[PDB]
């Protein structure tokens, strides 16, 4: 359908073989020469007590001069170039993270890392990616994973993926994005996809100055840069001369016609001219595509290739033109350079034109174990640090991918072995060996313990070592006659029979003259040598000294300048409850501008019996979901990832964010009033007391806030502990949340709290919490009614606040809906119910002021308003407060017309009410119709024995009114009416109701007892048949009641089972019915009632 | 009876319409028919029609040919990727890269994964929680609003209908904060490209969310002025 006559070479690297696919992608395994060297087998790595010290080895061998020539008089362009191709094959560089380190110990007295003798320093260092299907058992150890195609193919020009060959891209033609300079890449496009790290040298670490390349670190140099954007602008440069004699293709056969021409002459020049000058031997010659040879990159190749390249990076690097003028000292340091943005001499094209044509005629250092201070000292520290030991590392990091010894590594590859320390480098053996005895007396003259590192730096004499050239030379050639794309595979289609011909006569001098547009006799045939006649002689080797210093070191402090500001924060979050106080204290002041101790605990635990399983069953269970929690965080550690970090300020979250959410939840089936009127009436009030839910409410408050700010204390640890974690361990904590670049600063505090929705939300909540319990104490609600209302009703913000707050992937799933479902739809389901029906407006009549705090109110009975004897209702007077509604039990009988209700004084709303009414009768009330069963049940009895006791003798006035009405009316026999009492204080108008009672009783069908129960701590509270004191013909014994003599006689003086009605208090409630019980094997239902 | 039937189906529209809209695929869609190449091994060309449909929850490929019959073959995929709390992405891609799947589906797969550079990602795995939450909150409050169409009084229906409509179009707009970055992110497939809108989804719900705020502020004006 176009002219794209060939099957497109695929970013990721997939399909390109045909029966297994993944080999060379962009994620897959490195393979091993050698099995595994683990410490256990599976993924533990040995270490100090084993092997020696990093640093301490780092120092003894690999260190001295750099003033000292290569042997083969290999140019410093070659040193860079590798560089690049061994970042376009392998990458195992990236911290891959369950967040695991492994540090480097640095002795005491280090010159550089430890200079003022200060004890231990520790320098950090962080495992790389591996494989997560492997690390299990010693059956399949762990195995690492890069992060580039494991093919030669341009995977460090065009990126290594389709997403990231776009972003670098113009589609403009066939051309990689450029910038304002058309010899540049694109700096716009450098902070998503690049990685930035702070500069060394200054510090500055913004995303200006990092351009767009292909290698995810391109510029950790500006000597990787100047290769990079060689390749960049040839690309451009092949693109826009295609462009000019086939100018009706469109922007992709333009791309995808320089992009196959790149990639051939990329790999025609890192084939037969790079690696036959890397090792001084050539590749033997192409055979046929074969498809069966493994192309996977090992950890071997790795250390043997991209970690013996720094033996011979110099110090600093020329910069000379075309006609051999060595200015533009003179020569930019490397020590400076590392992650440069915009150095004040690489600005325009001119610049690079220049680098590379110095580049391409220094002499580079020798290949021994002498390494330069630039890579040894001052190497950019990843973290914690501004500078590292380079080789310090490349140490760990072979012990971290589980590399073999030097002796292992040697007899599995075929090598002939060593026996001892003297026979490793027979020509080092002879002039200045006190190297080898130095790093002898490191492994305690063990010779089978040497790492791969150091074995290979010391037997390489001149060239790579007869080890690490046997690993590169079958690396690369597995790496060409295993790939399908290789551009002489004459089956793939790509090139004609005569372009390969024209490839195989490309060096890299046909490409500098290309780019940098200079003749073809300023620079050598073989620019990765000089050879003695070349052009542009160097001047002098560059050895250390006229060149500028190095910058020195600076720990990296997180959370510096705001700690003055987390303190005040917090400071600020605790004075939530002081400013709300006060504000409480304000509106108050302007609302008025208008042996017998053991019995007494036997009593109690005898009332109590029901009060004590509710509160212990709900405790136990907020104690078992928060253990819950606790034990799961402490003991299962779900990928070791966060209980790593922060271990209890995670579980002192974690279960307290699962014990609230149950509180906050069920406090609501609390307050749903029209289900708890019905269920007070069942058998459920013999077992749970639904008198005292609004105490039970507000024990449950009380214990929450005391749950929730443990919730908050915890987290603001947490929130401290996250501001000095280094950014590669919160792009493992909370993935999606962050990204892993280079910068390795995290977000401040502040970004934590007011600019994440749990922290947000949280400072709302507790906000709302402190409005909320302070206006709703009892100082400021007998104070006003009032404020309680209007503040009370923020609970809909609170549930509102707590859906969004936990709406987030932080740390687990959502859990509050589970929790509030129920209890909300119950809830709001019994105040639908409780808006639907009507709330009358009577008017009082006649309400009189009673002693002892009782106030007989009187009140009209509405016409579509019937109700039975002991039935409750509830008022709520507007002359002062709010809607509050309160029950009360009438104190009428039925057939009477205006029924009343005698109120004591209990508190704050009775206290007013009685303020009220007080000297009359005016005001009205919102009568709210009765409420209960209305059980008549001792109309079926022969005889009834009513018996009730304390508070809950108040709804017996109108049932003996009304039992006396239907005996003297309508023409149940001999009813009793004992009711056991403690002092008769507040219930003195009942004494007056059973003389209207027995007044009004004619046939004698009430009859009526009186028992004191005191003990000498009384006022002694105390003629015609009768007292003089009350006038009524009952005697009122001083004892207690006697319950089983009574019913044992009452079965003499009549023939007669009768009811045994009881209400009161469960101490005389169950006595009551132990008494009915000692009889019943005799000749009496004692069916328990509640008013 | 006629004005109750139309009062119980203008209900009836509303509830289907948020439940319809809270799993339907079509909130962004994108279309165009373009050449690209078909798979891995062969190096030929075909015509297809490719669209993509973002739906709060994952995505929907349909990669299908101008004929249905071009290479001895016949294509019509429609393939699924979903980044819900429930599933992961990456791990579907990574299951679907083993299958064969044409290299344009893969393609329009890649752009959505975790940690790529366009970065499609955490603002739609959010949009899709949010705006696929204040759209069960508008459900429980249209189920509200019908129970207290009843003997409870009216005015506090007619409020949990005003309240229906708002949260609505509170969820139609966090999927607004989603445009910004999908504009950038380019989807040149072969010599096409692929642009994305507002889908029929995203319309619907505003109009249902209009019809709900007047419905609500016609109820209240009423029963403020003419208890009728
Ligand atoms: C979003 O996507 C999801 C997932 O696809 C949709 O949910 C599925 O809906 C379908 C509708 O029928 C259900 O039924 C399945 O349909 C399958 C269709 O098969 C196509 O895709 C196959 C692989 O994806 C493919 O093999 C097949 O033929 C192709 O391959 C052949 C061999 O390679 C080749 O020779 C042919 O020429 C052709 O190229 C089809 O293209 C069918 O295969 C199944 O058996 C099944 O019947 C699915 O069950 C649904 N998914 C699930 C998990 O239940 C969803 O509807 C989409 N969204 C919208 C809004 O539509
Ligand atoms: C004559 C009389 C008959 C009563 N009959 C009944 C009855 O049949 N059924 C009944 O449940 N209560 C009954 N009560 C309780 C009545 O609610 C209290 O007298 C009144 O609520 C005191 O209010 P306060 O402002 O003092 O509240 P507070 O002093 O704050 O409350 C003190 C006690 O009253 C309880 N209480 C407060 N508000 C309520 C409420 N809305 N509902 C239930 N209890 C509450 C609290 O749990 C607390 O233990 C009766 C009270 C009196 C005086
Ligand atoms: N209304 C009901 O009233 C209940 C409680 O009110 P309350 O505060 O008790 O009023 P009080 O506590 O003032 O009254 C206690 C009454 O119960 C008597 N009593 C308790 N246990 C026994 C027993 N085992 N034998 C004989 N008499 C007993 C007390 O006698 P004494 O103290 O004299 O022993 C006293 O008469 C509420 O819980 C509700 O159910
Ligand atoms: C969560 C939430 C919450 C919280 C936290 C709370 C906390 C509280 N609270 Fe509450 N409440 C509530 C929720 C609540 N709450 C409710 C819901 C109610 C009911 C309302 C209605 O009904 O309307 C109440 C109610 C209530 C009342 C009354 C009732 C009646 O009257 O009827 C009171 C007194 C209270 C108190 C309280 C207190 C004191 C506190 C603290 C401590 N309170
Ligand atoms: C209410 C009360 C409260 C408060 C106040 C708070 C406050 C707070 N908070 Fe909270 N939280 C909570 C309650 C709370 N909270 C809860 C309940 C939870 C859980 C949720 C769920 O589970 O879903 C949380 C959760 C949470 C979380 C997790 C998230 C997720 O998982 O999603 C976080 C991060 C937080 C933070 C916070 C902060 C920062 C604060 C402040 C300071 N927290
Ligand atoms: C669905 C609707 C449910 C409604 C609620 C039903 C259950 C309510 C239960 C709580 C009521 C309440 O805590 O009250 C608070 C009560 C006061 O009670 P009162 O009202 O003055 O008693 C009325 C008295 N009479 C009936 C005689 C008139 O002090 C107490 O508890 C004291 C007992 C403390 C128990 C300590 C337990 C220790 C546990 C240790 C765990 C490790
Ligand atoms: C090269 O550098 C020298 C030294 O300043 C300068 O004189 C000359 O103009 C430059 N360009 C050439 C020789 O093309
Ligand atoms: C082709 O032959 C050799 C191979 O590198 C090369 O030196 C020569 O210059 C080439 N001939 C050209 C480019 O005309
Ligand atoms: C390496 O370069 C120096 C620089 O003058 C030269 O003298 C020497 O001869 C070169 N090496 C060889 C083998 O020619
Ligand atoms: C797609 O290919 C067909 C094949 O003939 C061609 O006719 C058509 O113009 C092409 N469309 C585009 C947009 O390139
Ligand atoms: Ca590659």
């Amino acid at each position: 359908q176009n002219s794209i006559s060939w099957e497109v070479q695929r970013f990721d690297g997939w399909y390109n073989n045909l029966m297994e696919h993944r080999w060379g992608s962009k994620g897959s395994r490195l393979q091993r020469l050698v099995p595994a060297s683990y410490a256990d087998g599976v993924y533990q790595p040995l270490k100090e007590p084993y092997l020696p010290n990093p640093r301490h080895l780092s120092n003894r061998v690999m260190r001295g001069s750099a003033g000292q020539p290569s042997l083969r008089n290999r140019t410093v362009l070659g040193v860079f170039f590798g560089y690049h191709v061994l970042s376009d094959l392998v990458s195992v560089e990236t911290p891959g993270c369950p967040a695991e380190f492994l540090n480097i110990y640095i002795p005491h007295g280090d010159p550089v890392f430890d200079p003022d003798k200060r004890g231990n320093v520790v320098l950090p260092f962080q495992r790389s990616r591996w494989d997560r299907n492997t690390g299990q058992s010693p059956s399949n150890p762990r195995d690492q994973s890069n992060q580039v195609t494991g093919w030669l193919d341009g995977s460090a020009i065009y990126g290594s993926s389709h997403s990231w060959s776009d972003t670098l891209r113009s589609f403009s033609g066939g051309q990689l994005a450029s910038g304002p300079d058309p010899a540049f890449p694109s700096d716009s496009q450098s902070s998503l996809l690049m990685w930035m790290a702070p500069d060394p040298s200054t510090g500055q670490g913004g995303p200006r100055g990092v351009y767009a390349f292909g290698a995810q670190r391109g510029n950790r140099e500006p000597f990787l840069q100047a290769l990079g954007l060689l390749w960049f602008r040839y690309h451009n440069l092949c693109a826009r001369k295609l462009a000019q004699e086939h100018p009706h293709w469109g922007d992709e056969e333009l791309f995808q016609h320089a992009r196959k021409r790149v990639i051939a002459t990329y790999q025609n020049i890192a084939m037969y001219e790079w690696l036959p000058s890397f090792l001084k031997q050539t590749p033997p010659e192409y055979p046929g595509y074969r498809p069966f040879l493994d192309p996977s990159i090992s950890p071997e190749f790795v250390v043997a290739s991209e970690q013996f390249l720094s033996t011979m990076v110099p110090s600093g690097v020329y910069m000379r033109n075309a006609s051999c003028h060595f200015q533009g000292s003179g020569a930019l340091r490397v020590c400076n350079s590392y992650w440069s943005r915009e150095h004040p001499k690489l600005q325009r094209a001119e610049d690079v034109d220049a680098l590379l044509l110095g580049m391409a005629s220094q002499i580079a250092e020798r290949e021994d174990h002498v390494v330069v201070e630039d890579m040894q000292d001052f190497w950019p520290g990843p973290l914690k640090f501004s500078r590292t030991d380079y080789l310090a590392s490349c140490l760990q990091r072979g012990r971290d991918l589980g590399l073999p010894s030097y002796t292992k590594a040697r007899e599995a590859l075929g090598l002939s072995p060593i026996s001892h320390w003297q026979d490793i480098n027979p020509a080092l053996s002879r002039s200045n060996g006190t190297v080898l005895e130095a790093t002898a007396a490191l492994y305690n003259q063990d010779l089978s313990r040497l790492e791969l590192l150091p074995g290979g730096l010391l037997e390489s004499h001149g060239d790579p070592g007869p080890l690490f050239s046997t690993i590169v030379l079958d690396q690369f050639v597995r790496l060409r006659d295993g790939d399908r794309y290789w551009f002489e595979n004459t089956r793939n289609g790509l090139f004609s029979k005569e372009e390969i011909a024209e490839i195989r006569n490309t060096s890299l001098r046909d490409i500098l003259v290309a780019v940098t547009n200079v003749d073809p006799s300023a620079l050598q045939p073989n620019v990765f040598f000089w050879l003695a006649g070349d052009p542009c002689p160097q001047p002098s080797q560059l050895s250390a000294k006229g060149l500028p210093a190095c910058a020195p070191l600076f720990i990296r402090d997180y959370f510096e300048g705001s700690g003055f500001g987390f303190g005040l924060t917090i400071g600020t979050l605790c004075c939530f409850p002081l400013v709300s106080l006060l504000s409480a204290w304000i509106v108050a002041r302007l609302r008025k501008r208008n042996h017998q101790t053991v019995q007494q605990f036997k009593r109690f635990i005898e009332n109590y019996r029901r009060h004590i399983g509710c509160v212990a069953v709900f405790y136990t269970i907020t104690g078992a979901l928060f253990l819950e929690r606790a034990y799961y965080y402490a003991f299962a550690a779900h990928h070791s990832g966060i209980t790593d970090t922060t271990r209890v300020g995670i579980i002192l979250s974690r279960g307290t964010a699962a014990s609230i959410s149950f509180m906050f939840s069920y406090i609501l089936l609390t307050m749903c009033r029209n289900l708890i009127t019905f269920l007070r009436e069942t058998f459920l009030n013999r077992y749970i007391p639904f008198d005292a839910a609004v105490d039970f409410h507000r024990l449950i408050a009380s214990t929450a806030i005391i749950l929730t700010v443990l919730h908050s204390a915890g987290h603001v640890v947490n929130v401290y502990l996250f501001s000095i974690s280094p950014l590669s361990v919160l792009s493992c904590l909370f993935p999606g949340l962050f990204h892993d670049d280079g910068s390795e600063f995290p977000q401040k505090y502040y970004w934590w709290f007011f600019q994440t929705v749990p922290g947000l939300t949280g400072v709302l909540l507790l906000l709302a919490l402190a409005i909320m319990y302070v206006f709703a104490s009892h100082h400021f609600r007998r104070r006003s009614f009032r404020g309680f209302w209007l503040t009370h009703h923020l609970y809909i913000f609170l549930y509102i606040l707590l859906i969004i707050h936990g709406s987030f992937a932080l740390i687990q799933m959502p859990r509050f809906h589970i929790f509030f479902l129920v209890p909300a739809i119950i809830y709001v389901g019994d105040k639908l119910v409780s808006l639907s029906r009507k709330k009358v407006e009577i008017s009082v009549v006649k309400a009189e002021l009673l002693p002892s705090g009782v106030t007989h109110l009187r009140f009209q009975r509405p016409q579509g308003f019937e109700y039975k004897s002991g039935q409750w209702v509830r008022i709520a007077c507007l002359a002062l407060g709010t809607t509050e509604y309160h029950p009360f039990t009438l104190t009428s009988a039925p057939h009477e017309d205006t029924l009343s209700l005698h109120i004591r004084a209990a508190g704050p709303w009775t206290t007013r009410l009685r303020e009220i009414y007080s000297p009359p009768r005016y005001p009205k009330l919102y009568l709210d119709g009765p409420f209960g069963e209305g059980h008549q049940e001792w109309h079926k009895f022969e005889v009834s024995v009513l018996v009730g006791g304390g508070i809950g003798v108040t709804p017996f006035a109108s049932i003996l009114k009304d039992l006396v009405f239907k005996s003297s009316v309508s023409c149940c026999k001999k009813i009793y009416f004992i009711w056991v009492t403690r002092t008769q204080r507040q219930f003195e108008w009942l004494a007056d109701i059973i003389r209207e009672v027995e007044e009004n009783d004619r046939q004698d069908l009430v009859s009526v007892h009186i028992y004191i129960t005191q003990l000498a701590e009384k006022f002694d509270l105390r003629v015609l048949n009768r007292s003089l004191f009350t006038g009524l013909r009952s005697i009122t014994h001083f004892g207690r009641p006697p319950f089983e003599p009574f019913f044992n006689s009452l079965q003499e003086v009549h023939p007669q089972k009768i009811g045994v009605f009881s209400c009161g208090p469960p101490g005389m409630t169950k006595n009551v019915e132990k008494a009915c019980q000692l009889i019943n094997r005799q000749d009496f239902s004692h069916h328990y009632e509640n008013f | 009876r006629l004005f109750w039937l139309l009062r119980v189906v203008t209900s009836l529209f509303i509830g289907a319409v948020i439940l319809a809209v809270n799993f339907s695929s079509e909130w962004s869609v994108g279309h165009v028919n373009a050449n690209t190449t078909y798979k891995a091994f062969s190096p030929k060309w075909v015509s297809v029609d490719v669209g993509l449909q973002i739906g709060l929850g994952g995505v929907n490929i349909t990669l299908t040919g101008t004929p249905v019959q071009q290479l001895n073959e016949t294509i019509n995929y429609n393939e699924a990727f979903a980044w819900r709390l429930g599933r992961s992405y990456a791990e579907e891609y990574a299951k679907a890269l083993e299958k064969g799947l044409p290299d344009p589906v893969l393609y329009l797969a890649e752009k959505f994964t975790p940690r790529s550079p366009c970065g499609l990602y955490n603002q739609y795995r959010l949009a899709g929680h949010y705006a696929s939450a204040m759209l069960w909150v508008a459900f429980l409050c249209w189920l509200l609003a019908n129970v207290m169409l009843s003997m409870p009084v009216l005015v506090y229906g007619g409020h949990m209908l005003l309240a229906t409509g708002l949260f609505q179009l509170l969820a139609l707009f966090f999927f607004s904060m989603t445009t910004s970055l999908i504009s950038p992110c380019p989807l040149r497939l072969g010599t096409a490209v692929l642009h994305t809108h507002h889908g029929p989804a995203f319309w619907i719900t505003l109009a249902t969310g209009l019809l709900c705020i007047l419905l609500g502020l016609v109820m209240a004006v009423a029963h403020r002025m003419q208890p009728h």
